[PDB]
C-alpha cells in the first residue's frame, strides 16, 4: 500500500485502485500580502468624494 | 505480515525530524 | 444504478459500492446581503 497525496487521475486509476479522497483540493492563486499602498498627490481630497 | 507503507517526501505531508540522528524504524519520519 | 445527489457516508459504505465523488460540498453559512436625507442631524438627538 502507498499512503501518499496522490492526485486520483485516469491514467493512474486505470492501472491501481483509489479509494475516497480524504481531502478536497483545487486550483488557487498566490498573491502578496497587500502592503500599505503610497499615498497618492491628491489624496488630501480622500474622504468626500469627487 | 508487515506491510511496506511506501510514501513520497512533501510537505505538509510528510517532515524530515530534526532530530532523526539517533531515531530509528517509524519515529524517522512524521507528517500528514 | 442510483445517479442521484447521495452523500457517502460510512453506513452507506459498507452496503452500497459508491463512484468516485463528481462534486465537493460542506455546510456553509449565508445571510441576507440608504442614508435618510437630513441624516446629517443624526449626531445629535431632536
Amino acid at each position: 500500500i502507498a499512503i501518499a497525496p496522490l492526485t486520483i487521475t485516469l491514467v493512474r486509476e486505470e492501472v491501481i485502485d483509489f479509494s475516497k479522497p480524504f481531502m478536497s483540493l483545487g486550483i488557487s492563486i498566490m498573491i502578496k500580502k497587500p502592503q500599505k499602498s503610497k499615498p497618492g498627490v491628491f489624496s488630501f481630497l480622500d474622504p468626500l468624494a469627487y | 505480515k508487515t506491510v511496506v507503507v511506501t510514501t513520497i517526501l512533501e510537505s505538509p505531508y510528510v517532515m524530515m525530524k530534526k532530530n532523526h540522528e539517533m531515531l530509528e524504524g517509524n519515529e524517522r519520519y512524521e507528517g500528514y
